[PDB]
């Protein structure tokens, strides 16, 4: 068996080239980076492969840039380190059920120095709950499962640039050392040829004033920059002379109208970009520094500071950048060249993922903490102090309890699928916290770049107003220490290839020489032709002589995402509808029954035991008893594991999650195998829709543009049906007039209505609720006004009284149906947390079952949309020469516009899979199936077959295949060598004139269902300020009136429907209110007159002290 | 309101005019009571000068009916009509 | 340019005395509302405390001339009434403008006319009305053209 994987079921494939390694861990890019930071052993092992001399986890280094806090005497300190987590409070499920967050106690061992007295005190400290994440890349924050996305950000470095002038004509190179966090420096040159240094954007000065400021000798400028022009230029063009007269300038250029003392001047620049606190390279500015300059290459240095030595190698750069030097030098480092950089190219963008993200929020926190320690440790006594007093605990929980709750970067689980879910936690996002803006982002920086290849996914993006914003990682990519996002390639020492591989980034990519996998390959590894097709530097393509090339790529669809990577036929596609086909997938609604397609990439099994969904078998044995609820498996060791299925849960996005057992009982199970289906899951494959039949042509304009007719065997199978389950909340919450309560006698309902609740107020659980009903019935204290004697008569003949209680009781909202399958409570006396005020939380979920119809979308996999027009009766599909109807009919006016035919191939290559074929094989291989695999050369009906992308059938393959399709039950064969077929008219009964193309294809249904997306109102309620109709789907607030729509009424004349739009339609109370009441009455309907808006304009007129009149004919006020 | 307007036309107010359009002076400082969230006597939002509170009643409970449109009550002065000319009177400063 | 000035005041007949306020109207209590929110929280709007602030220093000032004073307290009280009266019109027109509670300037008068959610603004965006609905559209090729 090739397939890694125990049990896989095994699709034949259409694969030409054989797969040097295997897709790595999918969710490694979410578990890696949190590993990580908490500093675990299986990250100590990884940095034991890497072979790195330094270990070190992230709260670590978090604790060493603290460490130590001392008081200006220097006689109290106190330091502390070694963090060490604990067991998690409880486990997962139960977090999910009661609400609270999943997260683990954390301690440090701090210590206090005392100099004076010489005796320094030790104790474990208590951190607060750190969240902690878990198995399937995710955070449980409050119960909800949350996703942290990594970010994508340039990184700290040095980066040299060229500028065209608009007055001289005549480009100018500015440089610019961006740093991890410290003043921005910079050095540029000028039109006027003079060099200026800009320190945390002040006023230009003198370049050679901040040399000489440092230290340097006019002779040592003289002989070091000797060779240069503009820099002699400007030694002559400077003013101060000395060097504390440039330490006295260079704080007169720092602030103007300020007490210059040479002391505080030579102060503040080794404070500001010398100090180790003040100013912060990180690990990634420091390594990209050393590698730019290519000094201190062989020694890793720990200090992550500025230094000066650097600083003239950067000017000395920034001249050979003006002079047009290939090649520099420094004295003490290695040769490197001279070439502008660019922001764009991805070995400067370096991605920061949850554990660098999470170290920021505990350091911005640890930072508030420290100054509370310092001021503590000043005024406590230096007898009755211990390191117990001085550290609070506080001002850092609040910081990371801060981050998962409002940080832009850690938004909620987007789980419409296994697959939606996978995608969302491998995402590359531009925006965010510390990045740059949405407005702010020029147009270059949205598009492809040729570095991406690999790395990021060019066709994967969302496609509204974040386009090229927001990329998705690709799928053998993975991330270094560092931050950069590195490829594997395999390498060609002399034409051979190898079966080592190595991980490059984008900038060591771009100085060899990258061949593509579809080269030819000997089973040597020996090239097979005299020139390959290779990649060099950035953007060109070339041949090349077999001896320049290095590298080669893993696999022929390296380039391409996870979600992109289920397409098939995705060459054929174009770059709009296979964008719209990705970005779709990730929207599908599971169903109630899957079947995995018949036609796919060898991407979903992968992609399904990745995403996570699928119960895997931990260890190996044999099925003890299978139940709905759980599995019990029989280790060969002894010892038995059972595994829990959530049945019904409401995941984020109101569709179903289900979890099947999938094996049989008394077998024998291995490592790592499936053992139950999640939603979506069939077998434990990716399976986002269904396999129905399809044929390609327009019918009696049912599905004339873009709509589609589905066959009503569907309906009534139960093919297309969905489960969906809602949930709603209301709480008991104190008010000073009293504290509400939840209970089951309302006033004024009659019984019947409140049969369904029972004696707790709550409606009892498989009772099925129209909308408008009580699902927890509530009142109110109502505040105390005076009885109404109107109301004293009203209710005094029948002897009923509006008690001290108002009637809040939650409510089903309009277009909502199903059963209650469970009710849940929050009680002060079980000892449930509870938000500050409330007594009891209740929430109710409702369920259910949704069949497909009229104005649900529907979509195949290469964006190929549509909304369903028409649900015919089983009789009326054109039907086959063998009585089967179709059971779809795509219309065909949209093939040839999309410019998109990987549907039709994806069609035929279907009906081929469905039928089964046996190729004519015993005269001998036809030549159209010589590279056809053994395996493919004869398939049973109905087996699944798989077609990667970029190596999948082949034209003259396809074509092949349609020739041998296994004769039917009845005897006959049904499609042609063409892929036509002939069918029956349901209604006429007469033969179609021509062959119509049939076949399968894979249709999957969309999260856009016409129950959500409608809503009407006649009248509503209000809001008291803006006095217009409340706003909202949850609400039935109605629907808004823009100004395009003004326009056309203009254009059309139509004075009054316009004028009764903008008025008693929305404004004004009094002419609602005459509306209303006339047509509840049956007479005319009041001639729209003058807004209750306009005494309004006149008032606030009048009040500005402005005079305002109204003239009538005559010229006569009114 | 007659439906005929030929043109609008803008000017300059007078002290003789803004004591024209006003009800009252406002030269207490204070808003409602803080106790009782009734509106102050003689203050930014009294109903003596602006208006009564709900539809058709004064302020110390004199009458609260519809019966009467129209009349000032002598005991505190606010007139019983709709509440809604709570946005069609204004006030008026003095200054010294 | 003086000349227009000028003969503006003579064609109007309107006197330019009116240039200088003996008396300031205040808007009706209404258009700047004191509501009581649902928690027990007071939401009030600005320009209460601009007319407070007025009513306060004018007040003030009445008996100060009742006590008799030195010149310096006259003129400086003057001063700000002139000021308080100026800000409430229109703020941040001269010096510093007025912030209430943390640093946040106060809503004019005449902020109540400029801006896109100005009255002269309101009525060309657009609202939302009664009597309407939306949803998903489908193609039916049985029906009339109307
Ligand atoms: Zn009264």
């Amino acid at each position: 068996s090739n397939n890694s994987v125990p049990g896989a079921p095994n699709r034949v494939s259409f694969a030409k080239l054989r797969e040097p390694l295997e897709v790595p861990g999918l969710l490694d890019v979410q578990t890696d980076s949190f590993e990580w930071l908490i500093g675990s052993p299986r990250w100590r092992e990884s940095a034991a492969e890497r072979g790195d001399v330094n270990p070190v986890g992230g709260l670590e280094e978090v604790l060493y840039e603290l460490s130590p806090i001392e008081d200006f005497s220097g006689s109290m300190s106190l330091s502390f380190s070694d963090p060490r987590f604990d067991d998690v409070k409880a486990p997962v499920d139960e977090c999910k059920d009661k609400d609270m967050t999943y997260a683990a106690p954390l301690f440090v061992t701090a210590e206090f120095i005392n100099n004076n007295t010489g005796e320094i005190k030790s104790q474990t400290v208590f951190m607060g709950d750190f969240p902690m994440m878990t198995e399937k890349g995710t955070f449980i924050i409050n119960g909800t499962e949350r996703v942290v996305v990594s970010q994508l950000v340039r990184s700290p470095g040095v980066y040299f640039d060229e500028t065209i002038d608009k007055s001289t004509d005549k480009t100018l190179h500015s440089v610019k050392v961006i740093p991890s966090r410290g003043a921005w420096l910079e050095f540029d040159v000028d039109k006027r040829d003079t060099v200026g240094v800009r320190i945390d954007r002040k006023r230009r000065q003198p370049v050679t004033v901040l040399l000489k400021a440092l230290g340097w000798t006019s002779e040592q400028i003289v002989e070091r920059f000797g060779f240069s022009e503009i820099m002699r230029s400007t030694l002559e063009k400077d003013n101060t002379v000395g060097t504390d007269e440039a330490l006295l300038d260079i704080y007169r250029k720092l602030r103007p109208g300020e007490p210059p003392t040479k002391e505080s001047a030579q102060t503040l620049l080794e404070n500001l970009f010398f100090k180790e606190k003040r100013y912060d390279l990180a690990r990634v500015g420091r390594y990209k520094v050393n590698k730019k300059l290519g000094l201190h290459v062989g020694e890793p240095i720990t200090s992550s500071t500025l230094t000066e030595e650097d600083v003239v190698a950067t000017i000395e750069y920034l001249v050979r950048l003006h002079e047009g030097q290939t090649t520099m030098t420094v004295p003490g480092g290695v040769e490197v060249p001279v070439e502008t950089d660019d922001i764009d190219h991805f070995g400067n963008r370096r991605l920061r993922t949850v554990g660098e993200l999470i170290q920021n929020q505990i350091r911005v926190g640890m930072s508030r903490m420290e100054r509370v320690v310092r001021e503590r440790m000043t005024t406590q006594d230096v007898e009755a102090i211990t390191p117990q007093t001085l550290i609070n605990i506080r001002p850092v929980v609040a910081a990371i309890k801060e981050f998962f709750g409002t940080s832009q970067l850690s938004q909620f689980m987007d789980q419409n699928n296994p697959l939606s879910g996978l995608t969302h936690k491998r995402r590359l996002s531009a925006l965010g916290p510390g990045g740059l803006s949405r407005e702010r982002a020029g147009l270059e920086v949205r598009d492809v770049h040729p570095s991406h290849y690999g790395r990021m996914c060019p066709i994967e993006t969302p496609e509204g107003p974040n386009i090229g914003l927001i990329g998705s990682l690709s799928v053998y990519a993975r991330v270094n220490p560092f931050g950069f996002i590195e490829t594997p390639y395999r390498k060609v020492v002399d034409g051979v290839v190898s079966d080592e591989i190595v991980y490059l980034t984008a900038d060591e990519e771009d100085r060899h020489v990258v061949a593509q996998a579809n080269s030819p390959i000997d089973a040597d590894g020996r090239f097979v032709e005299p020139r390959v097709l290779v990649r060099r530097k950035a953007g060109e393509v070339e041949y090349v002589p077999s001896s320049e090339v290095d590298y080669m790529d893993v696999s022929p669809r390296q380039m391409v995402s996870v979600a992109t990577a289920m397409i098939p036929f995705l060459e054929h596609d174009d770059a709009n509808r296979a964008l719209m086909g990705a970005n779709m997938q990730r929207q599908a609604v599971p169903l109630v029954r899957s079947e995995a397609p018949l036609v796919g990439t060898g991407m979903e099994l992968r992609a399904a035991i990745d995403a996570g969904d699928v119960v895997v078998a931990e260890e190996s044995g044999v099925i003890e008893e299978v139940s709905a609820d759980y599995i019990t498996v029989m280790h060969d060791n002894g010892t038995r594991r059972t595994y829990r299925m959530r049945k019904f849960a409401r995941s984020n996005h109101g569709t179903c999650a289900n979890q099947c057992p999938i094996v049989d009982a008394g077998d024998r199970v291995e490592a790592g195998q499936v053992i139950a289906d999640g939603p979506c899951t069939d077998d434990g494959e990716m399976a986002l829709g269904k396999n129905l039949l399809v044929a390609i042509m327009p019918w009696e304009g049912h599905n004339y543009e873009d709509a589609i007719i589905l066959s009503n065997r569907l309906v009534e199978e139960d093919v297309l049906t969905s489960i969906h389950i809602e949930e709603h909340e209301i709480d008991a919450r104190d008010t000073k007039l009293g504290a509400e309560e939840i209970t089951r006698d309302i006033p004024n309902i009659s019984d019947e209505v409140l049969a369904d609740l029972d004696e707790r107020g709550i409606v009892r659980i498989g009772a099925e609720v129209r909308d408008g009903d009580i699902l927890v019935g509530k009142v109110t204290p109502k505040g105390e006004t005076e009885l109404t004697p109107e109301e004293r008569l009203l209710r005094a003949i029948f002897g009923e009284k509006a008690r001290e209680v108002r009637d809040t009781s939650l409510k089903v909202p309009h277009g909502e149906s199903g059963k209650v399958i469970g009710i849940r409570v929050f009680s002060r006396e079980d000892e449930d947390e509870l938000p500050a005020g409330v007594n009891e939380l209740v929430r109710v979920y409702v369920a259910q079952k949704r069949k497909i119809s009229d104005g649900d979308k529907l979509a195949g996999r290469h964006g190929n949309k549509g909304v369903i027009g028409k649900i015919l009766p089983v009789e009326d599909m054109p039907f086959l020469a063998d009585g089967t109807p179709v059971d779809i009919i795509l219309n065909t006016h949209g093939v040839p516009r999309r410019m998109n035919i990987g549907q039709i191939l994806e069609t035929h290559l279907g009906w081929c899979a469905h039928s089964g074929w046996k190729v004519d094989a015993a005269k001998g291989v036809p030549d159209w199936a010589a590279r056809l695999p053994d395996e493919l050369l004869e398939a049973q009906p109905n087996a699944i077959v798989s077609t990667p992308v970029f190596d999948g059938a082949q034209e003259a393959e396809l074509q092949g295949l349609l020739s041998c399709t296994l004769p039917n039950r009845d005897g006959d064969v049904l499609v042609d060598a063409d892929g036509k077929a002939m069918l029956f008219d349901g209604r006429s009964g007469e033969p179609f004139p021509y062959p119509v193309t049939v076949g399968y294809m894979y249709i999957m249904k969309l999260h856009h269902l016409v129950d959500d997306k409608i809503h009407a109102r006649s009248t509503g309620p209000y809001s008291m300020i803006t006095q217009q109709p409340l706003g909202g789907k949850a609400q039935f607030g109605g629907q808004r009136f823009g100004e395009m729509e003004c326009w056309a009424m203009q254009a059309y004349g139509a004075a009054y429907t316009l004028q009764e739009l903008l008025t008693i339609k929305s404004d004004d109370t009094v002419g609602r209110v005459k509306v209303y009441e006339a047509i509840v009455k049956g007479e005319n309907i009041p001639e729209p007159g003058i807004p209750e808006s306009f005494k309004v304009l006149l008032k606030e007129l009048q009040s500005l002290c402005l005079n305002v009149e109204v003239l009538s004919s005559d010229g006569a006020a009114i | 309101d007659v439906n005929f307007f030929d043109e609008l036309r803008i000017g300059l107010a007078t002290a003789e005019d803004i004591r024209q359009w006003s009800y009252g002076e406002v030269k207490k400082p204070e808003t409602i009571n803080y106790r009782t969230l009734k509106p102050e006597k003689d203050g930014l939002f009294c109903e003596k000068i602006f208006g009564p509170t709900r539809d058709w009643e004064c302020y110390c409970g004199k009458y609260k009916r519809v019966r009467f449109k129209g009349i000032i009550c002598e005991r505190c002065g606010v007139e019983v009509t709709r509440a809604k000319v709570r946005r069609e009177r204004m006030g008026h400063i003095e200054l010294a | 340019k003086r000349l227009k000035v000028v003969a503006a005041f003579q064609q109007s007949g309107n006197s330019p005395m009116g240039m200088v306020l003996d008396a300031v109207p205040v808007i009706p209590p209404e258009l700047r509302p004191m509501v009581q929110l649902d928690g027990g929280r007071f939401a009030t709007s600005d320009l209460n405390d601009l007319y407070r602030r007025v009513i306060n220093r004018n007040n003030r000032l009445k008996r100060l001339i009742d006590l008799g004073a030195p010149e310096i307290i006259v003129n400086n009280e003057k001063r700000m009434l002139q000021e308080s009266v100026d800000a409430l019109f229109d703020n941040g027109r001269r010096g510093r403008p007025v912030t209430g509670p943390g640093n946040r300037p106060l809503k004019s008068l005449s902020d109540l006319l400029k801006g896109k959610q100005g009255r002269f603004r309101q009525n060309l965006l657009g609202k939302r009305v009664d009597y309407s609905g939306r949803s998903v559209i489908v193609v039916g090729p049985q029906l009339k053209l109307h």
